């Protein structure tokens, strides 16, 4: 354990360094279908997968 | 069109209409709007024609309640229908 | 309405809380009798309130188990071993209690204990222990109204005696006598009930004609909570009779009509009947334990009992005085319990 | 000029009272009947409702995790978990490896003890007493584990924020490892007495069927989702553990009948056990609790040697742990299907509302819609499919 | 088939109340209720219920408290409720009610409050 | 006091979109359903 | 749309990588590009399905809730066929004070996403069990604990609470005891209800810090 | 997945699979390629009464057009349902579902709104990100 003798929350402190943007969506502004089916494959070869991820996040 | 005596009809609702807690003292007789002459709330108009069901075995409409407003209204109303 | 204090002295310290089961009332009562059908309903009103009740009672764990839900934690207190004769016991008993209660009283006489014994050396030992410890305040004493020194029956005349000796020794005691009491757990409905189905034939002594004034049991306990709101009660007898009186025969007849029995089975054994048919079982009982088959009802003291008009007297103290109307015993909530058995619908 | 046709007529509003051969619990259960064939059904709850979603208001976050083990009596590993996995998402708090994988065996462990007391129960209440019994020794020994490791037979109240209360006690891997060798026997044995019964097939066939479609409108999950051909996990769709690693395959099934279901829970308990011997050959070693003292305890010698984890002991264990402002919904595969906790935070010590998401209760509200047209006996084994927990549906 | 002779919500509670009314007998063999109580000394009672909500004005509020009520009545009509739970909430107050003596006090109603109790506002049990 | 900038951001905007109508005062107390004597 | 088992095999993935982006980052934007009207806010934030990604939060009003709702379920891209729960949150400091909370999952897209409807005491919100079948009991629940009215529900009835009950338990203002307790009488042989006596009292520790900032 | 049936059956008929998963519950039709392209071009039909410029529409006609093309390269039914991840019963179960809302939306019409629209938006910043690196 390398937090014995060296001692910084600050560094460490992930509940209290969180924050919230803001954004300003409108209408006016077409929505881009070229991301959302662009990227689509279009045969099962183009097909992509996402992997189930193994561990949830450790400090180590 | 009267099926039962007007006498007797008129002695009985008055009867009950006495019962009421108010509605009586010095003027207990036709010609007696129920809320604007005997203090009648309307809860107790529609307690008091319950009664008047219980009393003749006859059902009152409830359009017929919004029509009744007198005395006179409700016995005519009940002299009026045959099952009395 | 405004709740009354219990006029005890220093109770306006003690008390403290809205009157409820979990408040603190100023009163430690020790009622004798307290598993009997009179007692528990004076110990459910008392603990209710949130006073502490100490309950003498013959061993017994199924017979004194309601009582152990009458009240919250440490209010009822129940004494295992209870004996009319040990003086040191009833010392021990009434240490803390500030009003002392007395039901104890037999219906019928048994090897053991006789009516001279339970009705008057009782009441007078218990008086002389009451008296000498000068901490109890009030002394509430529940007899029969027909009780009197010159009665016929041995039991109401025994009863009568103790009240006097109780009076003599404790000036400011208040004999509380109701009537025949109508109650779920009661001796007088159910017995007239069992007698009318379950017994070959009712024998009526005469026709019925003597006079009684029955009182529901809840009347009774209020009166008993009126009586311990009054200081003024102190040192007199309320005849706690019901509001209608009613011969035994308008009695029977109603039994009779509420419970649809298909006709009348009740029979005339008129006087000096039962006082030959009765007088050799009373001996049998003297000599004999306690056996359901035979009691109460087929005794000489009751047949005696039963010829008189068990009314209250005129001039009297009543219901009216504790400011208690007493609810009437053939209709309402009091008549319920004859009214499931049957009702001509039901079964 | 063409006659028309009259109708018939339902009455017989009975009473199904609290009844022991069914699921535990007290049932009060209203039904409309056109002579033996069910109209309507209307369970009537709240009769274990004990207020635990307006307690927890009152009470910090670590003191309000014995709700959740008390939530559900059967399973009470997972129902706190998603507690712990919603207080752990809005403190942004990272889980050691080793407290990763206790919380997956026991979560699995648990998920076996459901599974063995649903089936066996269920089999009582049609009738067949011996593979109950012979489940009993099976879940005393499930139960000795929880008494190893927490002294809690039921109500362990083991896993914690940021890992678990205290690290596994030395010989307890090889004793779990010993109830696993003869685990698939002993289910093998009860399977054999069940599987293939005349009575049991008669009984349970083509009862309570449930299609995808009804089920996803009904918001029901877990084994009445897997019995009618959905092949949805949330231990694989949306992983919440190191269950990611782990490796094992969803049961399906096709007709959603009564039997399906049994067939899929077995199959999950053969599963769990994949997945417990998984976990106990891949084992770390290290951290069991997460290394933050601001939402952990201090152990005892290191509180009793520093200045700074004797304040950090007091100010947990008097004030406990600000959760930041914040809303999160949790959900774990809990053996009866999906329980999700809906936390939300203003910023202080205590949950400000702390919504539970009851697998049960919607199982209880598609009851009227499985149970109609059968009769008085198929509603024990409706109800017994179903797996209602009473104190879980009422909270 | 024309001619020129041939053609020549305020009160929700009470509406409510007639409900109640006509549903009275129906509860009352439903719950053997005959020869405790009458049908008279039930809609006395009712009026009381009723007339405890009066000085509401707003319609939205009056249509909580009447769907508030029709569901008190429903749980008595469809059984939810028991015949002592009728018992003990309506029926045994007004006998109670009726049986009631009392000693009109001479004592002003501050006197007698303060002789009770130091804070009025706390209950009393089986005043 | 310039700002906290996180989830109070939401919670204050969401109160600024929203409003409540407006009721006669009392009238609420009777739809709560608690003793009147509590008020 | 339904998660009809499929693939027999070497179904490790947890989705497909478009549709993983198509709810990751746009499911927002398109929410309220395609349905402007109905979206008044929207929040994105720590999700509920994981700890890593992120779900969307919207805000509408009552009156467009059941159109909302009905074109989640149903449009092709966004099929929210599940209802999870129905919730309400109760803020007396606001004017509004009910936040009728609506969770949902998508099989499809393996996303939930929240809907949250404020209003206060009088206002009703439109039932949406002709949508989701699960809604009935679950807005039965609400209306028995927060006393929000549901305009239009089959049978709105209470659940929970105990026959006669009036109050509604959960909101703030409800003391946490209640008013009335239970006992059984001997005089008479049932069992009653009481004004609340406790023999002792709820003991509320007051541990917050001056010195705290996170509360807000 | 795993079948709970002792019975032995093959699953790469493709067939005895959709017949063991209950896809028949969905729909007693076969479900084939064409059934599926009639399903789009009827929902293509059916969203003209949309708006021409409304981003509903856009939506519906960009989701079309996409699966239209997925048929025209794949000529395996199999193949279009790995590509969509869906049988082929529920790919056309699901233009219906969407045809039941098309009506709702009519009813309200949630594209219209004024030319100053704005729908505040917030996000999530995890602290993650930032302590790790910028
Ligand atoms: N009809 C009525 O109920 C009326 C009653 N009364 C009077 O009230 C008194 C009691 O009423 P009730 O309660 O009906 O009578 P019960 O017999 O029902 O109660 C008698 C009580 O006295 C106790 N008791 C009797 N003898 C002894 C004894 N030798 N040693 C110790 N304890 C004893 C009994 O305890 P155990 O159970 O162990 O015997 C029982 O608890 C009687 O005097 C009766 O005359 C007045 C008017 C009418
Ligand atoms: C055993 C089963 C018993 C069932 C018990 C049911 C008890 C229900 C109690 C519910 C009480 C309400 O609804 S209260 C209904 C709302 N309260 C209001 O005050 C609105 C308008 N009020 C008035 O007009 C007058 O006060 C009024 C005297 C009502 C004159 O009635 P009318 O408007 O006609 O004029």
């Amino acid at each position: 354990p390398k937090l014995v003798y060296d001692i910084k929350y600050f560094a460490r402190d992930y509940r209290r360094n969180n924050s919230y943007t803001v954004r300003s969506v409108d209408s006016k502004t077409p929505f881009d279908y070229s991301k959302v089916f662009g990227s689509a494959p279009l045969k099962p070869a183009d097909v992509k997968t996402v992997r189930i991820p193994e561990v949830m996040p450790h400090r180590g | 069109s009267s099926f039962l005596p007007k006498e007797e009809v008129e002695s009985r609702i008055i009867a009950q209409v006495k019962e009421q807690n108010l509605a009586a003292g010095i003027k207990v007789e036709l010609s007696s709007r129920f809320d604007k002459d005997l203090g009648l709330d309307s809860l107790d108009k529609v307690e008091l024609l319950i009664s008047l069901e219980e009393d003749f075995g006859v059902e009152v409409p409830d359009a017929e309640i919004d029509k009744i407003h007198t005395v006179e209204d409700a016995v005519n109303f009940f002299i009026s229908n045959p099952s009395s | 309405s405004t709740l009354k204090p219990f006029d005890l002295n220093a109770n306006n310290a003690v008390r403290n809380g809205p009157g409820g089961r979990s408040s603190i009332g100023g009163v430690v009562a020790t009622v004798f009798g307290a598993n009997g059908f009179i007692g528990s309903y004076v110990v459910n009103e008392i603990s209710k309130r949130g006073n502490q009740v100490v309950c003498p009672y013959r061993c017994n764990e199924n017979k004194v188990q309601p009582l152990k839900q009458m009240g919250d934690l440490g209010q009822v207190v129940l004494l295992p071993e209870f004996d009319i004769h040990d003086d040191e016991y009833i010392r021990r008993a009434i240490s803390r209690s500030n009003v002392v209660i007395n039901c104890v009283g037999i219906r019928q006489e048994t090897k053991n204990y006789s009516y001279k014994d339970v009705h008057v050396d009782f009441p007078t030992r218990l008086a002389k222990i009451v008296a000498e410890s000068g901490k109890v305040e009030r002394f509430i004493q529940v007899s029969e109204m027909g009780a009197d020194v010159s009665h016929a029956s041995r039991r109401l005349q025994t009863k009568a005696v103790g009240d006097e000796a109780i009076m003599k020794y404790i000036p400011d005691a208040t004999i509380i006598r109701p009537g025949n009491v109508v109650g779920i757990e009661d001796y007088f409905y159910n017995n007239l009930i069992f007698q009318l189905s379950y017994t070959i034939v009712a024998p009526v002594i005469n026709n019925g004609a003597n006079k009684v004034q029955p009182t529901y049991i809840l009347d009774v306990a209020d009166a008993v909570v009126k009586i311990l709101k009054d200081k003024k009660t102190s040192g007199k007898t309320y005849y706690l009779g019901g509001p209608e009186t009613l011969t035994m025969r308008q009695i029977y007849d109603h039994l009779i009509d509420t419970l649809r029995l298909s006709n009348d089975d009740t029979v005339n054994l008129r006087y000096e009947l039962a006082k030959m048919l009765y007088k050799p079982l009373d001996t049998l009982r003297t000599k004999l334990p306690e056996f359901p088959f035979l009691g109460f009802m087929m005794s000489s003291d009751y047949a005696e009992e039963q010829v008189a008009d068990s009314v209250a007297p005129a001039g009297s103290l009543g219901y009216k005085d504790l400011s208690i109307s007493p609810a009437k015993v053939t209709e309402g909530l009091a008549i319920e319990g004859v009214r499931f058995i049957r009702v001509g619908g039901y079964d | 000029m063409k006659p028309l046709t009259p109708s018939k007529v339902s009455n017989f509003t009975i009473n199904f009272g609290p009844q022991h051969p069914a699921a535990h619990g007290v049932l009060r259960l209203v039904l409309e009947m056109d002579g033996e064939i069910i109209k309507r059904a209307d369970p009537h709850i709240g009769l274990l409702h004990r207020g635990t979603e307006k307690l927890l208001e009152y009470k910090t976050y670590n003191q309000g995790i014995p709700y959740f083990d008390r939530l559900d009596y059967v399973s009470m590993m997972c129902m706190e978990h998603s507690y712990v996995l919603a207080i752990e998402q809005l403190l942004n708090v990272a889980v050691p490896l080793r407290g990763q994988y206790i919380r997956v065996l026991f979560s699995e462990i648990t998920r076996i003890m459901n599974h063995i007391l649903a089936i066996t129960c269920h089999s009582m209440d049609v009738g067949a007493l011996t593979p109950f019994l012979w489940a009993f020794e099976e879940r005393e020994k499930l139960f000795e584990f929880y008494e190893r490791v927490s002294g809690a037979r039921m109500h362990a109240a083991y896993f914690r924020v940021g890992g678990v209360a205290q690290d596994l006690p030395i010989g307890l891997l090889r004793d779990i490892y010993d109830w696993s060798r003869q685990f698939a026997s002993r289910v093998d044995e009860m399977e054999e007495l069940l599987t293939g019964n005349r009575i049991w097939k008669e009984r349970t066939i083509d009862v309570g069927l449930v299609t995808a479609q009804q089920a996803w409108d009904w918001g029901c999950s877990g084994p009445i989702l897997r019995g009618s051909g959905i092949d949805w996990d949330l231990r694989k769709n949306q992983p919440y553990d190191v269950y990611g690693r782990m490796d094992f395959n969803v049961p399906i099934a096709g007709h959603g009948d009564c039997y399906d279901r049994y067939l899929v829970r077995v199959q999950e308990m053969r599963e769990s056990l994949r997945i417990i011997y998984q976990c106990l050959n891949e084992m770390p070693d290290g951290l069991y609790k997460t290394p933050d003292q601001k939402v952990s305890p201090p152990s005892r010698g290191q509180m009793k040697q520093s200045m700074e984890s004797l304040i950090h002991h007091f100010k947990l264990f008097s004030e406990g742990y600000h959760v930041p402002a914040g809303e999160t919904y949790r959900a774990v595969e809990a053996p009866k299907g999906e329980f999700g906790v809906y936390l939300v935070s203003r910023g202080g010590n205590r949950p400000y509302r702390c919504k539970i998401r009851s697998p049960g209760y919607a199982h209880l509200q598609m009851l009227d819609m499985v149970a109609k047209g059968a009769m008085l006996a198929d509603v024990v084994t409706i109800i017994g499919t179903l797996d209602v927990v009473f104190g879980e549906i009422d909270r | 088939m024309t001619s020129r002779f041939a053609y020549v919500t305020c009160q929700k509670a009470r509406n409510l109340y007639l409900e109640a009314c006509r549903c009275l007998p129906f509860i009352h063999r439903l719950h053997k209720l005959e020869e405790i109580t009458s049908l008279k000394e039930m809609r006395l009672i009712i009026k009381d219920k009723f007339r405890v909500n009066s000085p509401v004005t707003d319609s939205r509020v009056t249509d909580l408290l009447i769907f508030k009520g029709r569901e008190e009545l429903e749980t008595y009509l469809f059984m939810y409720k028991q015949r002592h739970h009728a018992i003990t909430e309506y029926i045994e107050p007004y006998q109670i009610k009726k049986l009631l003596i009392e000693r009109k006090s001479s004592n002003s109603a501050f006197l007698d409050s303060f002789y009770e109790k130091a804070y009025p506002l706390v209950h009393s049990k089986y005043a | 006091a310039t700002a906290p900038q996180d989830f109070s951001l939401a919670m204050k905007k969401a109160d600024e979109i929203y409003s409540g109508k407006t009721v006669k005062a009392g009238d609420i107390g009777f739809s709560a359903g608690v003793p009147l004597e509590t008020y | 749309s339904y998660c009809y088992a499929r693939k027999m095999t070497d179904k490790d993935y947890i989705a497909y990588d478009n549709i993983k982006n198509f709810g990751d980052n746009y499911l927002t934007d398109y929410i309220i590009k395609t349905v402007p009207k109905y979206v008044t806010m929207a929040v994105n934030g720590p999700a509920q399905s994981s700890v890593l990604y992120q779900e969307p939060t919207i805000y509408t009003t009552p009156e467009h809730i059941y159109a909302l709702c009905a074109f989640l379920r149903d449009h092709v891209n966004l099929q929210y066929k599940t209802l999870i729960d129905i919730t309400a949150v109760d803020y007396p400091e606001r004017s509004a004070r009910f936040e009728v909370v609506y969770h949902l999952l998508s099989p499809r897209l393996n996303n939930r996403i929240r809907i949250k409807v404020v209003v206060d005491e009088v206002t009703s919100v439109p039932s949406v069990s002709r949508i989701w079948n699960a809604a009935n009991w679950f807005e039965r629940e609400t209306w028995d604990m927060f006393g929000v009215f549901f305009s239009n529900h089959p049978d709105l009835r209470r659940v929970l609470t105990d026959y006669g009950f009036t109050g509604h338990p959960l909101r703030k203002d409800f003391p946490l005891t209640g008013y009335t307790e239970v006992r059984y009488d001997y005089g008479k042989k049932r069992v009653i209800s009481e004004p609340l006596e406790l023999t002792q009292e709820f003991r509320y520790f007051d541990f917050s810090s001056p010195w705290d900032t996170l509360s807000r | 997945f795993k079948a709970v049936a002792d019975v032995e059956i093959d699953f790469s008929n493709r067939a005895v699979l959709k017949k063991y998963v209950g896809v028949d519950h969905l729909s007693k039709e076969q479900g084939t390629k064409a059934k599926f392209i009639v399903s789009l071009n009827s929902l293509l039909e059916a969203v003209k009464s949309v708006p021409e410029t409304a981003e509903y529409r856009k939506a519906i006609e960009a989701t079309c057009q996409y699966r239209l093309k997925v048929c025209g390269e794949n000529n395996s039914d199999a193949a279009i349902e790995e590509v969509l991840d869906a049988h082929l019963e529920e790919l056309i179960a699901e233009s219906k579902e969407e045809l039941r809302i098309l009506p709702v939306l009519l009813e309200s019409k949630p594209w219209d709104v004024p030319a100053d629209y704005s729908a505040p938006v917030f996000d999530y910043v995890d602290a993650s990100t930032i302590l790790d690196k910028k």
